[PDB]
């Protein structure tokens, strides 16, 4: 019985888009100590791993492992209800055919009550990080932005090289 | 040493040119790097721009790279993270 309360939605809008525009469907692990969520592009050249731990949510109790897969552009519809200064909270039980999504903000007045039904995914989970690297680099992601988003302008084709 | 973006395509070619350095008044705006090998390679842009939505959720991006493997891509959460694996190309 799953019980997951965002600070602001704002936050789970936001990793949705993560999945979105490159993946279809997804099943959500949760446990103890968080949620974790895995899904791979139609071509099979791209893969997506979340981990959401305890300390990001403002509440969060899961007394069982549960999967709640689901389909994304169903969900982020649910998700343009969505304020992003909105204090989300998210409802399963035992082995759930819905999860609740629960919205309300600063008054008292706004408390919505959402519910998306949930399918049945085949699970094929995927460990394929390596220990090593050849290089290790990190920098701004504003900056990355820019340079991914420039580049795409002149070719379909990005080449990274260091030396 | 350098770290060397560049699409070379149809209509033209661009490059970019980073360094790595440390920063004064706002650390979190570094470039950081160590490589233990030189790294050559092809990404496709269409899947760059899908990966680079997670500017939104952390303020910077951690790259792996490597000849063996799928690059990994990371923007970390407080208390968690969002990871995107993307296999370069062939050729």
């Amino acid at each position: 019985m799953l019980e997951a309360k965002f600070e602001e939605a704002s936050l789970f809008k936001r990793i949705i888009d993560g999945f979105k525009d490159c993946v279809q469907l997804v099943n959500f692990q949760c446990k103890e100590d968080g949620i974790i969520a895995q899904a791979v592009d139609d071509s099979r050249v791209l893969l997506v791993s979340l981990e959401i731990g305890v300390e990001a949510f403002q509440e969060y109790r899961c007394d069982h492992p549960v999967t709640l897969g689901m389909d994304l552009t169903s969900l982020s519809k649910i998700l343009r209800c969505g304020n992003n200064t909105d204090t989300l909270t998210l409802i399963a039980d035992n082995t759930p055919d819905s999860i609740i999504l629960l919205f309300e903000d600063t008054k008292k007045d706004r408390i919505a009550e959402y519910s998306l039904k949930l399918m049945d995914i085949d699970a094929d989970f995927l460990k394929i990080e390596e220990l090593q690297y050849d290089s290790t680099l990190s920098l701004p992601s504003s900056e990355f932005s820019k340079i991914v988003r420039d580049l795409s302008q002149l070719s379909d084709s990005i080449n990274i090289m260091i030396t | 040493e350098t770290i060397k973006f560049v699409a070379d395509g149809d209509i033209g070619s661009g490059s970019v040119i980073i360094k790595p350095f440390v920063d004064m008044e706002h650390p979190e705006t570094s470039i950081k790097l160590e490589m233990d090998q030189p790294v050559d390679l092809t990404f496709g842009a269409k899947y760059l721009l899908d990966i680079i939505k997670g500017s939104s959720l952390s303020d910077r991006v951690g790259i792996r790279l490597s000849s063996e493997a799928p690059a990994l891509f990371q923007f970390d959460l407080k208390s968690g993270f969002l990871q995107f694996f993307l296999a370069p190309k062939f050729n």
